[PDB]
């Protein structure tokens, strides 16, 4: 019924209803349960921890910086040593009962759930927490790939009945091997490629150390995680949404159109809802509309002009103008450079080049004249042709260099050829000229000179003249 | 270098290898140093170098380093005009569809999937989704599901099937159609249909599908995945004075695809809700769409100055787009343009040209020349000695365009005499002198006019200046064969003067040797110019043989006629000027010295006869004065008559006896009695005067007043004019087109008051306007008549065919129109004129008609010929010479390459502008309607015959009684349907009367093999015919103006030419302007070029296809060749604009205009343009095959050939 995307877009936006206090809570509530889980999940793996206990081994020697290692505190290096010794020292503690008290038993098991109660007492730097999440995501994906292949190779029901337990173990290669179906030919024959698959799944293993179904576990746990915070994420987002046009009503007409500051205002309060904090007290919008504006900002100062001026140059522009604003307000009169320069605290020739670089580029399409067909684009001439009376000046000024090098010695001649480029792709200096015949290069030297008083007799010198 | 041009859709790998670099920011400059940026708009890296030779670090520098790659900056060491050449691509996150491909109706895509545009515009609005793949389930592809119902079947199957939205989804769509097997069922359908619209709808669709079968075109090629970026040097962002920089709207589209695009990689990387993603999709397509063509897809994007940003489509199209502001048309260099002013003293092919403009535009001869020469050593010298405007340099000025032909040119060039070849003459001023004769061919004044200069450089074009475009060789009008060298306003008096008859003249009676004597004694005052005398005359006879012979005679004649023929050329007789010299009889000297004399002796005629026409102008004295307004002396009495009687009817009307309407009819009559009345009193008393002869008897004689000689000579001014100046300005019409009932009384000798100038004005007013708005409309029905017939080239000699045109006078009553010599000469007979009665041949076959087989025909009284005509030419392509005739501006038979379609638009559209029973003679009567023809056999009245005192074979004496101008001729030349359209009879049968439908009647008719026919009247229609009759095919059934169409469809070819023609002419007659019909026949030969292919055979044609006519007749010789099922056809009227449109070359086409839908169809189709015609051939810069050019093209298609 319409064709303007603005008018469908509020249309989509509005048949969402609006939120209240509760629901921020309960929304922010949800976004930190997410986040809870998948620390959980991440946290119960071989490698994470050692690598966090590295990184706080190097920050305690003063060599690292302490922003980079954590961000927060949760709260039901005066503190941060003390947690993080403690941490080192419940993972001596794990390391000895991790396995010689036995992986099933009870001693493993506790130390494992209050390593996790520990860990979820931390707040993290999103940085390192998304490279703890990569390298899993990545072994996960390289296992999915080689059971696809596996898969794909063998074709069923005997690799159901034993995936739970001997998916990558010998027993059911040696299981496949004893079969003796009519189609376990070809199967016997793709074995040596399962082989390979399944030593490539060794390492793996041994780096992990939790064979399949554990990290299939995390996997699953780490996956609800995320998706319960996506969806949390998007319906604060999708709520907001109104806010954010409401925001980017107020700076049209700046080069840039109303739905791409809308978008931006969206991407900034994307980032909003990404670092929100519900423990403070404060609500949602106070929160967002700094990101709205600053996103809104930014891309104005980016985006709206053909020649980007950067940032700061923009604000000093905005600067000058409120104060010329002000001058203009209190004098009466349009303020000269050297007053703004004084009042902006800055010389005039810095003042004179910001104003001279605020300038918008105008059209080749304005109509100059009465009459529309006229534009400015057809009275603007080609500075970089060549005149043609110079070509002409330059073919002539070529044959009569011809001529008047014809009545020399073919040697000196071409010494003075091949010194100043005549008739050749590049210059040569004096030192391959003579190499040419005789290596010294003063008499190259004083050939050139004899080439240049010869050639300055009013014999053979009267045609070059009428060129200067 | 080339021979052919494509059209048709870029792949994306096509665009990447046109592209040199992706554009990856929307970065243009650097705010500092004005360096292109990395990765920009205007990158150098990817577009090339700014400076030549160079880099923009500027380590490699010199051309030393040509063609290597700086390897800390990656811009090549080339010229720098390499960055009007070097494209860039963007890579697209999201499909976007093509806008051209899919709101340019009919929507390509939209029939390709059959599906209508509405429903893909939603799916690309994001707003409903589409099912690609099916899969095991009951979905459909292409049916629409809403977002609810989406989740509902996702729910219900899961990943069983596949739905989608946006441009991606048209494309899955569009990727997985199987074309052959859809071809296939849509013509198992077309046979199998009973209802033809459907045959329509599914006759489109094939087409298009078999298009893009046999083009090698991909239907997924119209959505975008790479988006092709322009050259920067094609949307320059220069500095202007001052620090300001001047850009194009295309860097602002550009940079808003760019945002976009990276806007929605980066909520792709950021993951974010699904609203967000749409919306940004959403405004990708809507930027895509405006940088392809803005203002199409909704509204408009404006700039900073508050008006749409024009894009490429505007670049490429409309009346300042590229085809018609670059391409058709140029400005051009050695050219100049100044004032002109009348040169008496020149001769016909001689210009008055300033020595400084002729300094300007011959440079680079005068330095050739003082080079030579030896004056100067080199080009400098000879700049800087041109520079001080030595003598010597005035001297090599002179020897350069000694002979050097300059081309002079009057804007409008409504005709090809708008343009003519002179001999240049350097004059010290600064206005161009022009010889008054070509004035006319100019329609040029001397009230301010401006006239432009080119100097031809080549020896081939001075060499066509001087043999094709010489003002001596254009003496004759190309339009009618006409001279338009007539003289005119001075020479014309000066001739009238000099030829008058005087009585009691000083020196009557006098005996003379010759016109010698007779100057003689006018030098010595003896007698005057208008003294009656007798002459010893010798007068030569050249006949139509050649004989010359001799005869020295006394003749009473004027010393002034003597005078006059003491110039006239030998060969012609004495009788021409031996009389009083109007403008009708100089032009008819004039045409009798070239029929019989030929072309020298006619321009040497002209050049003594403005010479003596102006100086005894000058000698005559002739002057206007307030004393030559003669009032006659009846008006007032007439004037007080008609007021009074007004009085007496007003008296009348106060009694009732009429009505107002006929009160006003009556005073609107009795008014204009009296102006008609006093306009013949007062000519009259200005027409004659009363003299004393020799003997004393008071005698008659004509007047010698100023005015009226220059009314009756012609010069200027009209008995109309004479009205308003001495009689009564008589009535005028109140702007709406009434006439006020009291007339303006007054002339303008005893002025006007206050109302009688505000009548007055409110026909200036509208006069003024009508010509302003006319000419406009003259000048776009001109420019359809030249690209219509612009194909139209002589290419042969003769076709070899029989057909021909049977002509016969015209008869619009009781008198004649035009005579049969008129239309007959320079034609070409295509059978044997035998004499009536008789089995002789007085005329054979393939002989051109001159003034002396004219003459034979009008004495044997030949009724009916029949000759050779254009539009029954077979030639595939062209006419020939002998179907064509004569070229009325040269005299003889049409030379091949001669392009005869714009000389015949030309010849029409010039005049525009100029644009707004009792039996009468002795004979017997004939039946057919009434004929009445005398006794020489000549029919000379045709008359209507409604459904009689004498019955056919009877003879009839005399006296007894047997009982909105160029709108038209656009609406002809358009072939518009009439609004109430005459019904006509599609077969001979038996008409019947038949069930009257509610709403509208409904007839039937009864063919001779009893199949009855359905006829569809409406309610409000006078029925003519009658139950039980038969009626022959084409008769008329309910009266009104017949439709082109019908009557081509029924009645031939021949009927619809002699149609189109007779109303041409006869609009143009009216208005009393002369053009030749072979003109109008060849346009009406461009209006018949398509074909319907009814029975299909089996040459490839689908039945209903508009296939164009010659291809069908190279396909029957072939098929007849091969004794092969034929093809028959219905041959259609298009007009002369859709015709254009129709044209097989796709560059013409696009020119001419819908620039875009031309572009698409040929696009889509994969057209290829062979460059045949002259437009295409003037676009891309070679040689017109026309003219001079001609014979090269020919050995083109020798080297083709073999
Ligand atoms: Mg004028
Ligand atoms: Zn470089
Ligand atoms: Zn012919």
């Amino acid at each position: 019924r319409t064709t303007d995307p603005v008018r469908m877009y509020m249309r989509e936006m509005g048949t969402v209803e609006l939120l209240t206090r509760e629901g921020e809570i309960d929304i922010a509530k949800r976004i930190e349960d997410g986040i809870n889980q998948v620390q959980s999940a991440i946290a119960e793996y071989p490698g994470t921890i050692p690598y966090i206990l590295e990184q706080f081994d190097r920050v305690q020697a003063e060599e690292l910086r302490l922003t980079d290692l954590i961000s927060g505190f949760v709260d039901p290096p005066e503190l941060a040593r003390e947690k993080f010794n403690e941490l080192r020292g419940k993972f001596q503690n794990l390391q000895l009962a991790v396995n010689e008290f036995g992986r099933d038993s009870h001693q493993a098991s506790e130390a494992s759930d209050l390593v996790l109660d520990i860990f979820r007492e931390f707040r993290l730097t999103p940085k390192q927490f998304d490279h703890l999440v990569e390298t899993l995501r990545t072994s996960m994906d390289r296992v999915r790939t080689q059971e696809r292949l596996v898969m794909k190779a063998v074709v069923k029901k005997s690799f159901i009945a034993l995936f739970t337990g001997n998916e990558s173990n010998e027993e059911w290669l040696d299981k496949v091997l004893a079969s003796d179906k009519p189609y376990v030919a070809k199967v016997r024959e793709q074995e040596e490629e399962i082989r390979r698959s399944i030593q490539k799944l060794q390492m793996i293993e041994q780096e992990t150390s939790l064979s399949v179904e554990r990290i299939k576990d995390i996997s699953h746990r780490m996956s609800i995680g995320e998706a319960k915070a996506r969806r949390a994420k998007k319906e604060m987002v999708e709520a907001n949404l109104r806010l954010v046009i409401s925001i980017a009503k107020k700076y049209t007409n700046r080069g840039l159109q109303f739905l791409d500051l809308i978008q931006e205002g969206n991407i900034g309060l994307m980032k909003a809802v990404d670092k929100f904090e519900y423990r403070r007290g404060y609500k949602f919008s106070t929160y967002a509309t700094w990101w709205i504006r600053q996103a809104i900002t930014r891309s104005i100062a980016d985006q709206a002009r053909t020649i980007r001026i950067p940032v700061h140059m923009i604000e000093t522009i905005n600067k000058l103008n409120r104060i010329s604003r002000q001058m203009l307000q209190e004098m009466g009169r349009e303020p000269l450079p050297e007053e703004l320069a004084e009042r902006m605290q800055m010389p005039e020739d810095k003042i004179r080049k910001v104003l001279k670089i605020a300038k918008e580029p105008i059209s080749m399409e304005t109509p100059i004249g009465d009459d529309e067909d006229s534009h400015l684009g057809d009275f603007i001439e080609d500075t970089t042709l060549e005149l043609p009376l110079d070509s002409a000046t330059a073919t002539s000024l070529k044959a009569a260099t011809r001529d008047v090098l014809a009545g020399l010695t073919p040697r000196e001649a071409k010494v003075l050829r091949m010194r100043f480029g005549i008739d050749m792709n590049t210059d040569h200096t004096l030192e391959e000229v003579g190499k040419q015949f005789d290596v010294t290069r003063e008499r190259i030297r004083q050939i050139e000179a004899k080439a240049l008083r010869k050639l300055r007799h009013p014999s053979r010198s009267e045609v070059l003249r009428s060129f200067l | 270098e080339f021979d052919a041009i494509k059209i048709g859709l870029a792949s994306p790998d096509m665009i990447r290898s046109w592209s040199f670099g992706e554009v990856k920011k929307p970065e243009t400059i650097n705010y500092r140093t004005f360096k292109p940026e990395r990765d920009g708009l205007f990158c150098a890296r990817i577009f090339g170098p700014v400076k030549d030779y160079e880099c923009l670090c500027g380590k490699y520098k010199r051309l030393k380093h040509r063609g290597v790659i700086c390897e800390k900056c990656g811009v090549e060491v080339t010229q720098t005009k390499v960055r009007r050449d070097r494209m860039g691509h963007i890579e697209l996150a999201s499909p976007v569809a093509h806008i051209w491909f899919l709101k340019s109706l009919p929507s390509r895509i939209g029939l390709l999937m059959d599906m209508p545009l509405r429903d893909i515009e939603r799916v690309l609005y994001f707003e409903m989704y589409v099912v690609t793949e099916p899969g095991m389930t009951d979905l459909e592809r292409g049916q629409m599901l809403t977002e609810e119902e989406y989740l509902d079947r996702l729910e219900e199957w899961g990943d069983e099937f596949t739905a989608k939205m946006g441009a991606e989804a048209i494309k899955d769509l569009l990727a997985s159609m199987d074309l052959p097997a859809e071809a296939e069922q849509m013509r198992e359908e077309l046979d199998t249909t009973n209802s033809e619209t459907k045959r329509k709808k599914l006759t489109k669709r094939l087409k298009l599908v078999e298009a893009f079968v046999a083009s090698g075109n991909k239907p997924e090629w119209m959505i975008l995945t790479v988006l092709p970026v322009l050259p920067p040097d094609l949307r320059p962002l220069v500095p202007l004075d001052g620090g300001r920089f001047a850009t194009s709207d295309l860097n602002d589209l550009y940079r808003r695809v760019i945002n976009r695009n990276n806007r929605l990689k980066r909520l792709l990387e950021l993951a974010a809700p699904d609203i967000i993603v749409r919306n940004e999709k959403r405004m990708l397509q809507e930027s895509v769409d405006a940088l392809l063509d803005n203002g199409r897809r909704g509204r408009a994007i404006t700039g900073s100055n508050k008006r749409p940003l024009k894009s490429l489509a505007d670049m490429i199209k409309g009346k300042q787009g590229r085809f018609r502001q670059n391409l058709l048309g140029k400005r051009v260099d050695y050219s100049g343009r100044s004032v002109i002013t009348v040169g008496p003293y020149l001769r016909l092919h001689q210009c008055g040209l300033p020595k400084k403009m002729a300094l300007e535009l011959f440079k680079p001869f005068i330095y050739s020349k003082l080079e030579t020469r030896g004056l100067a050593t080199t080009i400098k010298a000879a700049k800087k000695m041109v520079e001080r405007e030595e003598a010597v340099v005035w001297d090599i000025l002179d020897e350069v365009i000694r002979e050097h032909p300059v081309l002079l040119n009057r804007a409008p060039t409504l005709h090809r005499l708008g343009i003519q070849a002179f001999e240049p003459v350097l004059i010290e001023g600064k206005a161009i002198q022009l010889h008054p004769l070509v004035c006319a061919a100019y329609n040029a004044d001397f009230d301010g006019d401006q006239m432009a200069v080119h100097v031809p450089l080549t020896l081939e074009a001075q060499l066509e200046a001087r043999t094709l475009m010489m003002s001596t060789n254009n003496i004759l009008s190309p339009a009618s064969g006409d001279p338009i060298i007539v003289p005119s306003q001075d020479v014309v008096l000066g001739l009238y003067y000099m030829t008058r008859e005087k009585i009691n003249a000083k020196g009557e009676g006098m005996y003379l040797t010759g016109p010698a004597e007779a100057e003689k004694a006018y030098r010595t005052k003896t007698a005057e110019l208008h003294a009656r005398v007798k002459v010893r005359i010798t007068e030569t006879i050249k006949h139509e043989n050649g004989k010359l012979t001799t005869e020295t005679k006394m003749i009473d004649t004027t010393v002034g006629r003597a005078m006059l023929w003491q110039i006239v050329p030998k060969g012609l007789p004495y009788s021409l000027v031996n009389q009083k010299l109007g403008k009708k009889q100089i032009s008819n000297l004039l045409n009798e010295a070239y029929r019989k004399l030929g072309l020298k002796d006619t321009v040497i005629f002209a050049d003594q006869i403005m010479y003596t026409g102006f100086a005894y102008a000058a000698l005559s004295g002739v002057s206007v004065g307030i004393d030559d307004m003669v009032v006659p002396a009846a008006k007032y009495t007439e004037i007080a008559e008609a007021e009074e009687e007004v009085r007496e009817i007003q008296e009348q009307f106060q009694s009732g006896l009429v009505t107002a309407g006929e009160r006003y009819n009556k005073v609107i009559d009795i008014w204009a009695s009296t102006n008609d009345r006093v306009a013949k009193a007062m000519m009259e008393n200005l027409s004659s005067e009363q003299v004393i002869n020799r003997q004393g008897e008071q005698e008659k004689q004509e007047s010698f007043n100023s005015i009226y000689m220059m009314a009756d000579s012609g010069a200027r001014g009209s008995a109309a004019q004479i009205r308003q100046l001495a009689g009564m300005r008589g009535l005028m019409a109140r702007p709406d087109g009434s006439i006020i009932e009291t007339p303006i009384t007054a002339n303008f000798k005893e002025g006007l008051n206050v109302l009688q100038y505000f009548i007055s004005t409110h026909g200036a007013r509208k006069g003024l306007a009508d010509t302003a708005l006319k000419t406009a409309n003259s000048g776009y029905l001109t420019r359809r008549l030249v690209d219509v017939a612009q194909d139209v080239v002589v290419t042969e000699h003769d076709c070899g065919t029989l057909e021909g045109v049977v002509m016969t006078p015209h008869i619009e009553g009781g008198d004649v129109k035009v005579a049969l010599t008129e239309l007959a000469l320079g034609r070409v007979v295509s059978e044997d004129i035998l004499k009536p009665g008789t089995d002789e041949v007085l005329i054979p076959r393939n002989t051109l008609l001159d003034e002396k087989w004219c003459k034979v025909i009008n004495d044997n009284s030949v009724d009916q010929i029949k000759v050779r005509s254009v539009v029954t030419c077979d030639s595939d392509f062209g006419c020939c010479a002998q179907c064509y005739g004569r070229d009325l501006a040269r005299g003889h038979l049409v030379n091949q390459g001669e392009a005869v379609g714009v000389i015949a638009a030309q010849s029409i559209g010039e005049p525009g502008t100029q644009l707004t029973i009792q039996a009468k003679n002795n004979g017997s009567v004939k039946l057919h309607e009434l004929t009445i023809i005398d006794e020489f056999g000549r029919t000379k009245e045709k008359h209507k015959l409604p459904y009689l005192s004498k019955a056919d074979g009877d003879a009839v004496a005399a006296g007894e009684t047997v009982a909105g101008g160029l709108p038209r001729v656009a609406d002809l030349f358009e072939a518009r349907k009439p609004k109430e359209p005459a019904i006509l009879a599609e077969h001979s049968g038996t008409v019947s009367f038949g069930k009257e439908t509610k709403g509208k009647r409904r007839l039937i008719i009864t063919r001779d093999s009893g199949d009855t026919y359905e006829e569809m009247i409406p309610k409000h229609r006078q029925l003519n015919v009658f139950e039980g009759e038969r009626i022959e095919r084409g008769d008329v059934i309910a009266d009104g103006p017949e439709s082109p169409h019908d009557i081509l469809r029924l009645r031939g070819i021949h009927a619809v030419t002699t149609y189109i023609a007779n109303e041409v002419q006869e609009v143009y007659r009216l208005q009393g302007v002369k053009i030749n019909d072979k003109h109008i026949e060849t346009i009406v030969r461009q209006m018949l070029r398509k074909c319907t292919i009814t029975f299909a055979g089996d040459s490839e044609f689908l039945p209903g296809e508009t296939v164009e006519y010659s291809q069908v007749k190279i396909a029957n010789r072939k098929l007849v060749e091969e004794g092969k099922e034929p093809a028959r056809f219905e041959r259609e009227l298009l007009g002369i604009t859709k015709a254009s449109l129709a044209t097989e070359s796709f560059i013409s086409a696009a020119s001419f205009q819908e620039t875009t839908r031309v572009l698409t169809e040929a696009a889509v189709s994969g057209k290829r343009d062979d460059l045949r015609g002259l437009k295409e051939n003037v676009i891309v810069g070679r040689l017109i095959p026309a003219g001079t050019g001609f014979a090269y093209h020919q050995d083109r298609q020798a080297k083709r050939a073999q």
